[PDB]
């Protein structure tokens, strides 16, 4: 049909303006790829964490706690702690 | 009564240094899942960089 092939070729071709051709648009002052290619390609990461989510900023596991191999102090004291606990058992 | 105050200690000999070594070694182990909790925590953060 005229109308459909009219408005097929009419909103194509501009189609292919606005994104087939790298010609952005004569009737929309500012071009889309100069706006949304790279710095709204941040926009991902700036909703997202910035140089931090898709880096996955380092962090190792580190070491649980323990009583740093001392049966020195802490044994003797340990034991009489515990017999005093006991002298209510 | 004596006897009884002996009673009780009959059957704990048995399994207090088990219980000592059972609540101690297995506590241990709790690393493993420290660094598998960090891995996983990584997966999370690289995937909803992914997923932003």
């Amino acid at each position: 049909q005229d109308l459909y092939l009219r408005e097929l070729k009419d909103t194509k071709l501009a189609p292919s303006t606005l994104q087939d051709a790298e010609g952005n648009v004569k009737p929309w002052n500012p071009p889309q790829k100069p706006n949304l290619p790279e710095l709204e390609l941040q926009g991902p990461e700036a909703l997202k964490a910035y140089t931090e989510q898709n880096v996955e900023t380092a962090h190792v596991a580190k070491e649980s706690e323990e009583g740093e191999s001392e049966p020195i102090e802490e044994d003797w004291l340990v034991l009489d702690d515990a017999e005093e606990t006991k002298e209510s058992h | 009564d004596r006897i009884d105050s002996v009673s009780q200690l009959q059957n704990v000999a048995e399994t207090t240094k088990v219980l000592f070594d059972v609540s101690k070694e297995t506590v241990e182990l709790e690393s493993e899942a420290f660094e598998l909790k960090q891995k996983v925590e990584l997966a999370h953060e690289a995937k909803a960089v992914l997923d932003s």
